[PDB]
């Protein structure tokens, strides 16, 4: 089949300025076989652009398209809100019709520093058999920031799941939740539990940890 | 089917964008007005000649299909010889009025 | 206007069958193909197949052979799409697409606003909900813990406290069941002064739990 | 037939700006029906852009179209030196085909008042049997520029033809030669030839005045 | 690749009749519908009529009586005859192949001068002048176009105008060359225009003095 | 090539006497006459005396009882000497040979500090914070100057400002090291200010918390 | 002696335009006896320019010096970066040698408006047996700003003590830090304490004010 | 001795420019040692600047010099009208006391051709026995202007003079005057006699050529 | 103020002696040396020598050693130079220097006017002047040739015409006597209807001559 | 000649602006005050010492003699040796007072 790779995989742009998404096509195919559509988190797909250049009824003058043979360009001259979405390149050369993996236009912004707060399982939740401590990252740019677990400074993997919420609305942060899940024999067979935070707008990883019986 | 009451204008923007390109990308008679070229086209395309027989499930046939289906009112070696048939039958099609 | 509403979310077995249904409306249901594709829940778009209203012509992918099986009713302008033999990775948003042209040139012009298939193997069960509380703004929250399927409602203060809540998309652990939490930072001065309820509603399982965040 | 026209005329547009030529067809026609050629003085016209919005091979990105049923576009975003040239709209919806009357996108710069000079007929002319005086307005911009001639301080039409050069390439100015032919008798029969030059770039129009017998 | 060649430029005496050949490569005649279009000096193009692949033709509706459009696929040749020709009908003649996209895809195009003025020598006249001073030399009663003018044998470019040749209504063409210079060099430099028309043969050289 | 190097900075209790040592290179006694200034800190310059080549001295009118510049040419020094001292004494000496231009061609400068104050360690305050928000931590109390004060072992250094050093009443200094961070940072990051006062070897590392 | 005086005493010029420092003699001197001098903080003074307008070895040509009797003028044409220091102005006419009290020709920026802070003492101080409030003026230009220390909203001075860091390298602005000292007993004898600052960049003055017993 | 060499030799440049003089000595001496005197034509010379760099009473701020050892430098900021005049450099250093050769400060302009006049000689010159030719080169810039004598066509040397009067006041173009000076014998003897002007303002060189008895 | 001012021109025949007087006033005369230096027509300054008004101390240039004495009166405030064997290349503008300090610099700080010696064989004659005939503007001269010495006046329409006149500077051509020309550029049309007297003055010889300049 | 009314200021000037220079060039005691000082320079240039005598003719010698001229009413090996103490005489006139 017709492979279609999309670049990069998110695209983080400041409103204003100018985007470009790049789809290589793993054959050479024609300009009016290659089309673009643009999709909003809980929304369907929508039509875009037309054969490569020609924009569907209702998109701006903003968004425009280039390409030939194995290599096509989305550009947005001026990134406005409304603009931040994922964004597909469909061949219709031949069968089956294969779609990009997706470009994700992004907010981008100041970079900032998460709120680290880490929460004991609760004593329910003991009682039902199993522990879960959360690791709460809260209002941080960019997306990229790792977790790691350490009980009684012993690093954990395998047994925490990672939550993180859409880009925001008012300040474009995101918020990461990291839930490490243990059974009651194995969280009280252990002490100290920390979670370590590092990401680009922390200096150095921030440890926020706990003991059990803490009040 | 009669092709008589198709709107030919955009059966041909539809051929000049869209088809024609896979129509060409596909190499890798005559007709007398645009009701006759389109018989032409219909009877070319998708009903199976001496060999040449899965032109029909081809992706300009696809095009012409929905072209044809859209735009016509009731309407829903020796491939390479086929496919140059077509093609001037196309451009016999497109010829302005 | 043209209108292509789908069916309902659908909730099966492994090794069962899904029809999703794409009733369209305001144009000529007969003249236009549709294509159904889905969206795996942080993938891309997949094709699924295509079907031709006027005779009932199907193309389906190489992948999906002998499995999907697309059908059409122009008595009441409804296109089926039948999925047997489902498995984990069937769960997806499951799309329509009329296919036309837009001056020429030939692309899904209309899309239907997508079924959410979940393939799993869990039955319904009601979500356990337990505080995370505290240690100038702390975070308060709330633990949705082992519930199927999605979604569940996350309110605050029955809606009231509605600045500064995050809630996380639900995961899916090794058990089957889903499991999310619900964030909201507040001044550490208001945590004795302010009374913390978060409400959880599951409308699979009709499931209303309130419960109350306190500091310990 | 399809009558269908173009502006502006004369479209004076600085190098790098942005120009756009507007064709207007007296009944709808189809978007592919349209088409743009290109010509350069002494050359074949070039096919410039496809079905309203199309490129042809070769020509630039700066270039696009735009347009449906009667109103169609030609935009070039930043013209270039190599853009000055006659712009034809053509359509190909019917016989007869019909072409437009043609946009000759030219260069602007400041409004430059021609210097005026008048050169009665020589003596070798005289011997001849006829008397051209020629009223030169070497120069000027824009070229618009609108000459009368004077005989005995009484206007005569009828009998000037005038020649303007092509822009020229280094300062962007017109150069025009207006000649008067008359016969032996005719010129003779008067004291007094003027050129009377109206112009943008002058306050009043010049009179260039020579009376016959001087050296 | 596909070319359209005319054959060369012609002078037709008026009421005769014109006969072009145009040569094309890279198609078949019989897949691809040809078209002449003329163009008068100054003036937008004309189209002046089809010919088709099946062998069909139209022609533009106030010329239908004197076009005649005839094809040979076998030479791939085709051949506008134009009856009745009038000093109007003067100008450039394209074939153009209409092509896939519906693009003319013009040829070389062909000059063709409807005059009935014999080959005639040109008349230069000096333009003397009266801080620069504007010179010059008017060539007068030529034919056919064009005439080569030059000043100084080459040597003075700068501020030489050429004005194109205009045609007066004895049926020849005139145009003046016009050069400005320093009112201080009149006395010293001397100014001679050089004037060689080919077709007569014609090489004058006319000083120009105040 | 002309070097003048005074002795090392010293500490004169209130009310002794200074002896200063200047020992210049490149020239000899018996030609230049070499000069005294004394600059207190963040005040101008104040001319303290002259010695001249022929063994003549003069004194500034204040300071004429107390001053006494002597010479030795063999040894190439200069040797000031300040009687019954007060804490206002402290200042940096120059020795300056006043050259043949007349410029007067400074020496490097020795630290004199009038302090009755013995050694002693600093103490170490947090200054804890209430979008940025600034701590800190107050030096008090230590004896003499200087004290080296980093932030995260060095690591922390954008929006550090060290104010100088300011002499109490007591005759001991006090200065505060303020870095300003994101609120959000308070809780995470652990903010500790190393302090490090060599005549002393107090190194103290002082944690800021809200 | 000779009483010799520098305008102004502090000297605002951005980069890159020209300085001039004026030196006022009280008597009439000869124009070969004044010399000029260039010191930099934590630097012996460098002889910079002679006998009123010669240049010492390495000075570059920016610097040049003219003047007469009483008024003489060291002027830069092009301040750079390296020209910010402190200028003396020194008379080699009799005893004993005067110089001026020095000009700081010092880097000139746009007026920015203090981050004012206030720090109560430490419990650590407390229990040493004094305390120290500390007012925080972090990066304001110009250098001037001034400050008032209120207990129970009544003016104290004549015991609180401030220290200005030197102009910053890459921002060109100021910090002021001023230290109130108090014994215990007047430490607890009152219970709101206030530093108020009154500045260019300020539209009015600043106050912060803390109250005893607040974590 | 101490050889002062001057460059360049002619300076033009034009009002309101920059302009540097420069002065190489043979030997190295003090900046102290080397003055620059300003004449003007018709007048003594006036001492400019002393020592090098200490311009003297009255000369305005724009004259500045600069220089050691073997080369110096005069500049001028923004040369105004009365600054066009032979500046020498002057050293001291050693006996004899020796100057530059001058660099003179000429105005620049527009390049203008010469009119070239050709005057035969008089009747009553012949009658005293000798014949001088004129040739007149009147208003013309810059100076370097070649003038060659033909007497029938053979080129003539060693017995013509020429004189050129100093830059104008008003357009500041020079004017020469080339007198070729023959007896009454060798006057007759030939009969074309012609001037050649060769001109940087002129394309090609003008001849102004006559012949004996005309009228 | 200080002047230095100086004797009128010279003309010497070759091989005789010429005394050039420098009176200065304003200032006092003995503390400041008297330069001398000539300046050579088209040609640099060239320093001849120097004396000390206060005691008769001269130091002279190597290549005026014998043929340049300089003495001084201070009853008049006079320097008086004394050049002999005066030869063809002696003919220049003297200039008395008066060199003193300004702010601590030592240079020639005043100047006398110069005077011009001219040392040539040949003796007072008077001017020939000779028309300059034209053939829109023409250009009418007289040539004032074979006269001795410098200077000749030349004025036109007795200076009524003065806007378009160049007055050549003279040159010495091998007889030993000057030659210039005087041009005046006039609109073409008027020649025949302005009459154009060229007035030369030579003063040495006591000559007015007018000569009258018609086309030929 | 006696010293005493000259103007040492400009004398100095003159020194430290002009002669100094040449002085140095040339190269390639003490006194009380100031007149003294100028009585030595005048004696260690003008008048000829024991060889080194030719130090009267030396183009700093003229300068010390324009300078003493001008302001002074009623004025008008062994040589490094002797200029280095002429320095040294120079250096110590111009001290201030």
């Amino acid at each position: 089949e017709i492979v279609m790779t999309q670049s990069p995989a998110t695209l983080s742009v400041s409103p204003g300025e100018r985007a470009t998404l790049s789809c290589s096509v793993s054959s050479s195919i024609s300009s009016s076989n290659l089309h673009w559509y643009q999709q909003k988190p809980g929304q369907a797909p929508r039509p875009w652009i037309y054969g490569t250049s020609n924009l569907a009824s209702g998109i701006p003058a903003r968004f425009s398209g280039s390409g030939s043979g194995t290599e096509f360009t989305l550009t947005i001259s001026s990134v406005q809100a409304e603009d931040f979405a994922v964004y597909y390149c469909q061949q219709w050369s031949s069968y089956p019709l294969t779609f990009g993996q997706g470009t994700k236009l992004e907010i981008k912004r100041t970079v900032a520093a998460p709120s680290v707060f880490i929460f004991p399982p609760s004593d329910e939740q003991l009682k039902s058999g199993t522990a879960s401590v959360v690791c709460l990252l809260n209002n941080f740019y960019p997306r990229e920031a790792k977790v790691q677990w350490k009980v009684d400074n012993a690093l954990q993997s395998g047994n925490s799941q990672e939550s993180v919420t859409e880009q925001d609305s008012k300040d474009s942060t995101y918020s990461l939740s990291s839930t490490l899940t243990l059974s009651k024999a194995d969280y009280e067979k252990h002490k100290v539990y920390a979670c370590e935070v590092t990401h680009q707008g922390l200096s150095s990883p921030v440890t926020k940890s706990f003991n059990r019986g803490e009040c | 089917y009669d092709f008589t009451n198709c709107d030919f204008e955009k059966i041909k923007a539809a051929y000049l964008s869209t088809i024609s390109k896979d129509l060409i990308t596909y190499m890798s008679v005559s007709c007398s007005n645009r009701p006759h070229c389109l018989t032409e086209i219909q009877s070319l395309t998708f009903n199976p000649t001496a060999g040449c027989a899965s032109l029909a499930k081809e992706m300009f046939a696809m095009k012409t299909k929905a072209a044809l289906a859209i735009w016509c009112p009731g309407y829903s070696n020796k491939c390479l010889e086929q496919v140059s048939q077509l093609q001037g039958l196309w451009r016999r099609f497109n010829r302005p009025l | 206007q043209v209108q292509l509403v789908q069916s309902g979310a659908e909730v099966k077995k492994p090794g069962a069958s899904v029809k999703v249904s794409c009733k369209a409306s305001g144009y000529a249901f007969s003249n236009y193909w549709m294509n159904w594709v889905r969206q795996a829940p942080g993938q891309g778009l997949e094709w699924m197949g295509q079907i031709f209203p006027g005779d009932s012509d199907t193309d389906y992918d190489q992948k999906f052979q002998g499995r999907v099986t697309m059908t059409r009713d122009t008595s009441t302008s409804t296109v089926y799409m039948e999925l047997s033999s489902l498995r984990s990775e069937d769960t997806a948003v499951y799309y329509c697409a009329r296919a036309g042209y837009y001056r020429g040139y030939y692309a899904m012009d209309y899309w239907g606003q997508g079924t959410t298939v979940t393939v799993s193997s869990a039955s319904t069960k009601g979500p356990s909900v337990f505080p995370l509380a505290p240690s100038g703004t702390a975070a308060l929250g709330c633990l949705v813990k082992d519930y199927f399927p999605e979604p569940v409602t996350v309110s605050w203060n029955s809606g009231a406290l509605t600045s500064g809540v995050h809630t996380f998309p639900a995961v899916l652990q090794s058990s089957g069941l889903y499991s999310l939490s619900s964030v909201v930072t507040v001044p550490s001065s208001s945590l004795g002064t302010q009374t913390y309820i978060c409400n959880v509603n599951h409308k699979p399982s009709n499931t209303k739990v309130d419960k109350r965040v306190e500091p310990k």
